[PDB]
RNA sequence: GACGGAGGGGUACCACCAGACGUGGAGUCUGCGGCUCAAUCUGACUCAACGCGCGCACCUCACCAGGCCCGGACGCGCGGAGGACCGACAGCCGGGCGCGCUUUCGCGAUCGCGCGGGUGGUGGUGCAUGGCCGCUCCCAGCCCGUGGCGCGAGCCGUCUGCUCCAUUGCGACAACGAGCGAGACCCCGGCCGCGGGCGCCGCGGGACGGCCCGCGGCAGCGGGAGGACGGCGGGGCGAUAGCAGGUCUGUGAUGCCCUCAGACGCCCUGGGCCGCACGCGCGCUACACUGGCGGGGCCAGCCGGCGCCCGCCAGGACGCGCGGAGCCCCCGCCGUGGCCGGGACCGCGGGCUGGAACGCCCCCGCGCACCAGGAAUGUCUUGUAGGCGCCCGCCCCCACCGCG
């Protein structure tokens, strides 16, 4: 069966090891190729002033979420053991899917 | 419309041998020659029917700089997506003359079509970047600030 | 070819706003054992917080109960599955290069009424042994007078501007409570060996 | 290829006027009092507007190929600005009744086929598309 | 006078003896609070209404059975030691449970 | 009073630090003062560049 | 140190030059002043106030006209079980809510009262403050340690030279070494690979005043070339010392302070911020034919949904996952006429959103000034000005707004 998987980071440098850890882990299983997702933006441009006094000048504020595209053929207890294999690094969105 | 997979999901078999770009202001354009008879179609249109009339003759430049010789087995077929109707003529240009430079690359013949081409037109070839730039707080433009009521 | 409403985006949005609640009920929480950087991974349905603190007995102290009652706390207000919710306090390295820990302590130390230059000065020196190059420290409000005034105490050279501002310095801001008025300290604290990496600037020419 | 070789706005005109021969569309009641769209606020002074658009609708469906898009697309690409205002001008689509009526009665003469979602040019139609095309190659 | 229900005043004071864990998000009148379910005398299980629960929370820091970091617009309580014993005589608790 | 409190019905959205009805901000969802957004984003990942 | 209608050097479209396209003159929008009201809530006023404190029917909301209510916690003294507290049928009053009254059914210590001490507040003081921004500050400035110099305050370094844009360098010197700011970095872009795939997106190189020629110790200067790219992009971060600049009305930041049970607490209803003889600031639409008209072609980017019928529309019913501008281009038309320009106001309607227009949208009307704008002025040098559309924020509805 093969099961989908989606990993979020906003980091780009802390997904990257990610990546790189999930090809060394689901080798055997045929890990699909990496497709990266094009980076969802988020923006927010807010007064840089708690008042509204002086020049208007705007605090400009961006998360960029990163998002990387894989697929395993394997069984049902073999995704669970790459889900154990793959490197774990705080704060990462993990992806189970059919 | 903005540099996806576009480029080759257009047409499945009917393989191209030589393939070409020609982009400008966001326009970009992939060409694909399979050296048949030597027509051109730009997005399903006939090169010769261009929909600016007066800029046929601005995309009809390569094929005015070199004879009929050179287009006479080169079938180009090109799909601009994007930008704007002038920056897509303008690319269609340069993706001509990408095409016309592959047929000839491995030669030192290359240099020919080269300089005439671009001693007649510079950017027939070459694509001048100018991209647009991005408009700051406290204007309407990047070089435009808004008017100042007092001093 | 596909349908944008993705809602993996929307979920890792709510746990970085769980961290930044937690990151202040933290700091009311823990001001005793000087809690400083706050991280979740939560992989499925597990949420594990790693609090890098200054001290973790506080946090844990016996049978690790304190810190279990904090992990039912947050279990019951976040609504996740009570005593799923679970915490590790790891100890930090260099006490004195965090700022966190430094700012905490001068607040406190400034409430037992020391010298406010004194205060500084012990600061400033328990940076610069744990090896910070820069070390600011400036404490502004009413100090000894009935007008505003900022004092900064400053032992060493500390980058101001730029990206590697961001990176190698320890900016850390509290509002001590005082009954002239709030007398907020900050303490910036320089870096240059930060080990991930080196000054943009810094050409070693060995 | 075919079509596509004739400007499409000759084809379109030079069809529309084909199509009021062969009987295609027969223009309902509400078609001479009305102005297409909410942005226009003048009627076309065609006359023979219904069947100038009933060439764009059904070449443009040539064009869609085989996307089986709706009216509502249609009705975009006639669209244009509405002015009369103190505030700028905005971009306000076609009126969907008019391209409705014409999509509806191009399926239901059989020359378009309701496969899914809106409408593709049917094979029965797509002769009559190409057919007009080679009236104009020569 | 809030006549606060006894059933409702035990009940949260076993959910902060047992779970140490009490988290009051800041509301009006309207919205019950989740997580906690009361008997009622008509032999049905509910869920309090948020004003009377507050002045119980009330009831509690006013007594010292709690300590507060409120944060964010959510209270936080942990229950005391001086309040472990109290919480134990008024839901007629023993010291060994 | 339970007919007197809280009769009228509206959204009463504020930020989740502060409690301020007013510039809510829920442009991802995000309930944030735009005065308190601007005290904790970095904590939400959001960078200036 | 600051000033000079002092001298010499620089330098910057918030300076000018050559220009540009505007404003000011008209109609409207929004803000400010005044005026007026029960209230028309307020901040603030040269740059550095004036569509600014991110969309006021209600809420917001702070203002006003009312109307409930306590949510005064705990302690202490005192009172309390057939009752501490309270809740309601009808009738009436009051828009109305056993609010309250006539009254008579319920109800259960949750607590009544006096004292200490709460509790809140968009009440005040930003001349008590923190934090945060604005500005000094398209500006290169700031500064130890040791040595020198003066009784010293203070100088020297930290420079009357030449170069940069730049305390950028180079060269010389009672200085000699540093440091911070500059720069560097960073974010994107255009280019070229290496890999990957559902998604064009991960990782690197490529440009450094190198090369050529002149000129200068030099720093560098000005041309050429070679190349996507050439010599401060298009941003972010912005020293030091400050300003009684602004914000206590963003907050469980806050002192002092004020109210606190007929509350300056909170809710509920109705109004006000949008009231208009008038002055001004930011805008938007104009003045037509380098146009309006409107029948087709047709290309976007921050990035993105549609289908089927019903309806002139506005919208709506019904299901599903989908899917893209204007300008311009051609062809008609009107023909220099306040006209076929302009759409301000007004009168019927048709929708929508909400609990409610007093909101918006549309259709048929209606046809104000305005025929290129005085003194003044404002921002700009490449994908730039301008023209032209679109998206989001705040949003129930709504942008002539802001950020893109």
């Amino acid at each position: 069966q093969k099961y989908t998987i989606i990993v979020v980071g906003k980091d780009l440098k802390l997904v990257e090891r990610y990546v790189k850890s999930i090809v060394k882990e689901g080798r055997a299983f045929g890990i699909s190729g990496p497709c990266r997702a094009p980076v969802r933006r988020l923006t927010i441009t807010t007064r840089k002033s708690p008042c509204g006094e002086g020049t208007n000048t705007w605090h400009r504020f961006e998360l960029r979420m990163y998002k990387r595209t894989f697929w395993v053929t394997c069984g049902g207890n073999d995704i669970s053991t790459i889900l154990s294999k793959t490197v774990v690094i705080p704060g990462i969105q993990v992806t189970v899917e059919v | 419309d903005l540099l996806e997979r576009n480029d080759i999901e257009v047409r499945e078999r009917d393989k191209y041998t030589v393939h070409t770009l020609g982009k400008k202001k966001n326009s970009v354009a992939v060409a694909f020659v399979k050296a048949g008879k030597g027509d051109i179609l730009v997005n399903n249109v006939p090169l010769a029917l261009v929909r600016p009339e007066i800029l046929r003759t601005k995309v009809s430049e390569p094929i005015m700089i070199l004879g009929e010789s050179l287009f006479k087995g080169l079938d180009m077929n090109i799909k601009v997506a994007g930008g704007g109707h002038v920056s897509q003529i303008y690319a269609v240009r340069q993706a001509i003359s990408r095409g016309v430079l592959a047929s000839v690359k491995d030669e030192a013949a290359r240099s020919e079509l080269r300089a005439k081409l671009v001693s007649y037109d510079r950017q027939l070839v070459v694509s001048d970047p100018r991209r647009c730039e991005a408009k700051k707080f406290g204007g309407r433009g990047a070089r435009a600030r808004r008017q100042k009521s007092y001093r | 070819r596909r349908d944008e409403e993705n809602v993996y985006y929307s979920k890792y949005l709510n746990d970085c706003i769980m961290e930044a609640e937690l990151h202040e009920f933290f700091s009311r929480e823990l001001v005793d054992a000087g809690y400083a950087s706050c991280s979740l991974c939560r992989t499925i349905d597990s949420i594990c917080v790693i609090i890098q603190c200054a001290e973790p007995e506080v946090v844990m102290g016996d049978n690790h109960y304190r810190l279990h009652k904090i992990e039912y706390l947050l279990a019951g207000r976040f609504m996740c599955d009570p005593k799923n919710f679970n915490i590790w306090v790891d100890k930090i390295i260099k006490r004195g290069l965090s700022a966190e820990i430094m700012v905490d302590n001068l607040r406190a130390k400034l409430e037992e009424a020391m010298p406010i230059r004194r205060a500084a000065y012990s600061i400033i020196r328990t940076a610069m042994r744990a090896g910070a190059a820069g070390c600011e420290v400036i404490v502004a409000g009413k100090l000894r007078a009935q007008r505003a005034r900022a004092n900064k105490f400053k032992e060493g050279c500390l980058i101001s501007t730029g990206h590697p501002k961001r990176i190698f310095l320890a900016e850390a801001t509290r509002h001590i409570k005082m009954r002239q008025g709030v007398i907020g300290v900050k303490v910036r604290i320089y870096n240059p060996n930060i080990r991930g990496a080196v000054m943009p600037d810094k050409i070693e020419i060995g | 290829s075919s079509v596509t070789r004739v400007p499409a706005d000759v084809f379109i005109n030079s069809f529309a006027a084909h199509l009021k021969n062969r009987g295609i569309i027969k223009c309902p009641a509400f078609t001479d009092y009305v102005k297409t769209g909410v942005s226009r606020q003048y009627a076309p002074r065609d006359a023979d507007w219904f069947y100038i658009k009933a060439a764009s609708v059904i070449r443009h469906f040539y064009i869609s190929g085989s996307h089986s898009i709706g009216v509502a697309g249609l009705a975009r690409k006639y669209s244009s600005l509405q002015k009369g205002k103190t505030t700028p001008h905005h971009t306000k689509r076609a009126s969907c009744k008019v391209i409705r009526s014409i999509v509806s009665q191009f399926l239901g003469q059989k020359l378009l086929i309701a496969g899914e979602r809106g409408r593709h040019i049917s094979p029965n139609g797509r002769k009559m598309v190409e057919d007009f095309a080679e009236g104009l190659q020569k | 006078m809030v006549h606060i229900p006894k059933a409702v005043y035990k009940a949260v004071y076993a959910h902060l003896y047992e779970n140490a864990s009490l988290a009051l998000k800041e509301y009006w009148r309207v919205g019950n609070v989740p997580g906690i379910t009361y008997v009622d005398e008509n032999g049905k299980l509910c869920n309090p209404t948020y004003l009377h629960v507050n002045c119980i929370m009330q009831s509690l820091e006013s007594r010292g059975v709690v300590k507060d970091t409120f944060a964010w617009r959510h209270h936080y309580y942990l229950l005391t030691e001086k309040g472990e014993q109290f919480i134990r005589k008024e839901l007629d608790l023993t010291d060994d449970v | 009073r339970e007919t007197e409190f809280c009769t009228h019905i509206a959204h009463k959205r504020e930020c989740r630090i502060c409690g301020n009805y007013n510039s809510v901000y829920r442009k991802y969802g995000l309930f944030i003062c735009r005065r308190c957004f601007k005290e904790n984003a970095g904590k939400i990942g959001f960078v200036k560049l």
